[PDB]
């Protein structure tokens, strides 16, 4: 039973107000670790494509980089960093022969 | 592997569908995620070759 | 591995893993035909 | 009870021509809930612009539902005549919960006059009539279509400026062509145009008092009237009932121009109503004043899921039926309307049940009707393996105060075949029934009788009559209050709890019958049997007129050595598919001759789970058992040219039907064959080949561009 | 109670019924999501490698 | 506030003009009410705390 | 109760001389349950390879 207080004010028990409170706590608070268990899945998944990111600036933006994708498709010439929502954002500049 | 929930739970029995169907948003978050991670997957097949 | 089947390894259960049994859960193609991954490749 | 004005002073009825074949016409007007078609408002609470995906009360997409027309009368260049009616007042139909009513929807066009099929006129909106109730019967001419006890009728009027809701005993009248008179055909309601319509004087209870001719109303407990503006618009209606009462709704009042359906009324009928007719209608026109009427239709009402889109006002002017098929499912399961293009994963298709095979005689009760009835601590046990048991037989001869089961029902431990059945039977009061309890720590589950609770159980307490003679009472009703021993005085004492299946030990020194409430019985233990004393009490319960007995019964609920099963060709071989029921256990399977593993002493066979493959039993061969049959279906959905194409998934080009009849779920209502390189699709063509490559590429090298 | 419908007929009364088969699909669909937010993980690592 | 068999903390604003009118709340597509409804009769679209 | 033939109608028994020194031997039998010595097979179903 959950109005966002088990029994609010407006509807009964008293003693048994405890019961269904403390079934929405322990679910409440159960299912809010759950959301910082996967906040800290995407924090570390979010700091290895960071360290990639790191990767691909002193590679591929300030140098060539000689290296296909990464760069992506095709032998690389330039690229461009610009800030994306949360992450970076590349304008990579490749070849294409055709 | 996706899972056809809504007959996976249940074995296709209708007062189990229909106590299913208390929970239709659960099993649409499923199948829902299940193809997403198949379109993510099917993307790194794609972009792979 | 004891999968897959298209059109012959579904029925070829049938004669008789059960991603096409108890449905439930369901097993989907991978994309591309063997011979053509192996054009890749 | 109201007064709903005076009873009809005619001697006779106007007589009823029934014609079924002059209305037995095909003018499809199908539900199409994409333009929102047949819809309830939620009635919780009411949104804005939102969209959303919403389970209750619709009709299906695609129902053509039930089409009713009302006509002209026979009738001279002068003079009214017969009425002319269809075959409705005898067809009467379950209400389950509720329906829906499309009105009015061919007004303005043109159509037939129905009683002269000849001739056309300018259609016309005309309302439609309802009765209602909870139990339906015969006339006194066997005619069907009666209703008894109070009844709801939904009665327009006042050429369809108002409508009438009662709720009244209907008493049959007696004249000719009334429903209780002579030459009776079928009740029916009629207003005469020419004097009921006339501009500015219509005629309020032109319909009522045609009703009142066939029926005298009777402690009507309501009669209410709704005032209904005059048009030729198109309306819906609708009509649902709870505990609240009958729910009527309209898209007159809130929707007028758009067909949402509003509540404007609940009746108090708490009486469940389980079935309903149309009234037939009769227009008492003369020949030269007839006009067509608007045919309208009744579609059913089920719980489903929707998904409503909301405009900005609030109305609903786009829904999808999410059960309709894949594709609405993909658009659906999703809460929108549209669906991005890909291949999605709708369920099965699980085969039907065919050749029910069940494998097995009478049960012997005997040594249960011939004696006394031990005390509760003394209780008798019945073992019962491989025989057929009727159950209700047994319970037939005593009368049975109390049922109670524990993990299964009293209906489901008649029913379903266990290959042991023990039954306990005992002398117990029934004014200990407080103490006999699964979920009890009283004396008798602590000393006496025990169940077990890993196991279904059921305990029933009856009495047996003064009819049962063989059946003979003891001096009292007697239990053990009290089983413990203190010990070598040590540090402790101890109360002894029996497991289940198990007497007390203290059955070695309480008499069978205790002789007076509180005697006390004990017993020096030698060292072996671990020194001190065995200790207990006994108490009584004065003895009834008729005797009464307690009678605990244990299912097994264990796989092997299951036989036993109920008495009541098809029920053996050869049902090569889907059904069985073993007496040890339920379950689906397509049994084929197989080789050769197993015991063959025990019969069954398991491979190391719950499930069984699946031997055994028939007499005496291999017929291994598999899982059961589903076509993995999907959905190939393609939103830029809205084109769905149903994909199964590896089979068959060969097995599949189309609009499959061996299948259980589309899913679910309704579906809607090329293969074979990755499974079968009911989409053409084969390849064409080959372009590009991109999405919404399909499995495993199917790329189906579109269209 | 899990012989795969809980108390379908035989093994409990249909208003328990429901009690029973919620405790299943409670489980059972809960377990599955977790078997969903395993192939999002094994899924996740899969395109990293 | 506190409505007739609802509860609730809001911020009332005269605000346009979305709803059904004729029973009297409106959700979005939750439990809560955003909002108005009821005044008469005028639109007190409500907030959180 | 069940007649299961008659009374022995000899007046004494005959005797007995007891003695378990004789009947003290090592004669070792241990389970090897690697030989599936002492099982019983189980009840409730029964199985394949």
């Amino acid at each position: 039973i959950s109005a966002s207080i088990g029994d609010i004010i407006q509807r009964l028990d008293v003693l048994e107000q405890d019961a269904q409170i403390d079934r929405l706590i322990n679910g409440r608070l159960t299912t809010l670790n759950a959301f910082v268990a996967q906040q800290l899945v995407r924090s570390e998944s979010a700091a290895l494509s960071a360290q990639l990111a790191k990767d691909k600036v002193n590679e591929c933006v300030k140098a060539q980089s000689k290296r296909s994708g990464f760069c992506g498709q095709g032998t690389h010439i330039v690229s461009f960093v610009v800030n994306a929502p949360n992450g970076l954002y590349f304008m990579h500049v490749g070849y294409y022969p055709s | 592997v996706t899972v056809d929930c809504k007959q996976y739970v249940c074995n296709g029995f209708q007062k189990c569908e229909q106590l299913l169907r208390e929970y239709g948003q659960f099993c649409s978050k499923i199948n829902q995620a299940l193809h997403g991670a198949n379109l993510r997957q099917d993307d790194s097949v794609r972009n792979l070759f | 591995i004891a999968d897959p089947g298209y059109m012959q390894g579904y029925d070829d259960c049938m004669q008789q893993i059960c991603a096409q049994y108890v449905a439930g859960y369901k097993v989907l193609p991978p994309l591309m035909d063997v011979n053509m991954e192996a054009a890749y490749t | 009870y109201v007064d709903v004005g005076p009873d009809s002073v005619k001697s006779a009825c106007i007589e009823v021509d029934i014609q079924q074949t002059f209305f037995d016409k095909t003018w499809p007007r199908p539900i199409d809930v994409s333009k929102a078609d047949g819809i309830i408002y939620p009635q919780g609470r009411t949104y804005s612009n939102i969209t959303i995906t919403y389970q209750g009360l619709f009709p299906y997409q695609g129902d053509h539902g039930d089409m009713y027309v009302y006509s002209a009368g026979h009738a001279t260049g002068t003079t009214p005549q017969k009425l002319f009616v269809a075959n409705y007042s005898q067809d009467v139909k379950q209400f389950a919960n509720g329906f829906v009513v499309r009105i009015g929807a061919a007004a303005n066009s043109t159509g037939t006059v129905i009683i002269s099929p000849s001739t056309s006129a300018t259609i016309r909106k005309i309302y439609p009539a309802f009765m209602l109730g909870s139990s339906v019967g015969n006339f006194s001419d066997g005619k069907m279509g009666r209703f008894f006890n109070h009844t709801l009728v939904l009665l327009p009027d006042g050429c369809g400026t108002l409508l009438r809701a009662f709720y009244c005993i209907l008493e049959p009248r007696s004249g000719n062509h009334c429903p209780a008179g002579n030459s009776y055909t079928s009740f029916a309601t009629y207003h005469t145009p020419a004097t009921d319509c006339s501009d500015g004087n219509y005629n309020r209870n032109a319909s009522l008092n045609s009703f009142k001719e066939y029926f005298n109303l009777r402690n009507c407990t309501f009669m209410y009237t709704y005032n209904i503006t005059e048009d030729e618009i198109l309306e819906w209606f609708g009509i649902t009932q709870t505990a609240q009462g009958v729910h009527l709704f309209s898209s007159r009042y809130v929707d007028l121009y758009g067909g949402n359906m509003f509540q404007f009324a609940t009746l108090p009928v708490y009486d469940t109503i389980k079935y309903y007719s149309i009234i037939p209608h009769s227009i008492r026109s003369i020949q030269s004043d007839r006009k067509a009427w608007a045919a309208f239709y009744v579609y059913k009402l089920q719980p489903l899921t929707f998904l409503l889109d909301f405009s900005v006002d609030g109305y609903i002017r786009r829904a999808i039926d999410c059960g309709f098929n894949d594709l609405s499912q993909l658009h659906c399961s999703y809460e929108s309307f549209d669906v991005e293009s890909g291949v999605y994963s709708v369920s099965s298709f699980e085969a039907k049940p065919s050749g029910s095979v069940v494998e097995q005689v009478e049960c012997d009760f005997s040594p249960l009707l011939s004696g006394t009835p031990p005390q509760v601590y003394n209780f008798k046990r019945l073992v019962f393996t491989n025989c057929n048991y009727n159950l209700t037989k047994l319970l037939s001869l005593f009368s049975v105060n109390d049922f109670t089961c524990s993990q299964i029902s009293p209906a489901a431990i008649a029913s379903n075949c266990y290959s042991s059945l023990i039954l306990d039977y005992f002398s117990y009061p029934l004014s200990m029934k407080s103490d006999l309890s699964v979920s009890s720590a009283g004396p008798i589950s602590q000393f006496n009788y025990k169940q077990s609770f890993s196991n279904p159980t059921c305990l029933i307490l009856a009495t047996v009559p003064h009819n049962l003679t063989t059946i003979t009472k003891p001096l009292k009703y007697s239990y053990i209050n009290k089983c413990s021993r203190l010990l070598s005085d040590d540090r402790t004492e101890v109360p002894q709890l029996v497991n289940a299946n198990q007497y007390s030990p203290c059955v070695s020194i309480v008499p069978s019958t205790v002789w007076e409430d509180g005697d006390y019985y004990r017993k020096q233990l030698s060292p072996l049997e671990g020194g001190g004393w065995l200790v207990a009490s006994g108490s009584t319960v004065a003895m009834t007129e008729q005797l009464q007995m307690g009678f605990g019964i244990t299912v097994q609920y264990g796989t092997d050595t299951n036989s036993v099963c109920p008495k009541l060709k098809i029920a053996s071989q050869l049902g090569n598919c889907v059904e069985y029921s073993l007496y040890g256990v339920s379950g689906r399977g397509v049994f084929q001759n197989c080789t050769a593993v197993g015991v063959r002493q025990q019969r069954f066979v398991y491979d190391a789970y719950q499930n069984l493959v699946g031997y055994y039993s028939d007499d005496g061969n291999y017929y291994c058992l598999r899982a059961c049959v589903s076509v993995p279906v999907s959905v190939i959905y393609d939103k830029e040219t809205k084109t769905h194409a149903t994909l199964f998934g590896s089979v068959a080009c060969e097995h599949i039907s189309s609009t499959m009849s061996q299948y259980s779920r589309s899913t679910r209502s309704m579906l809607k064959p090329v293969g074979c390189v990755l499974g079968l699709v009911n989409s053409s063509l084969f390849v064409e080949d080959c372009k590009l490559p991109l999405g919404q590429s399909l499995c495993a090298l199917p790329d189906t561009p579109s269209t």
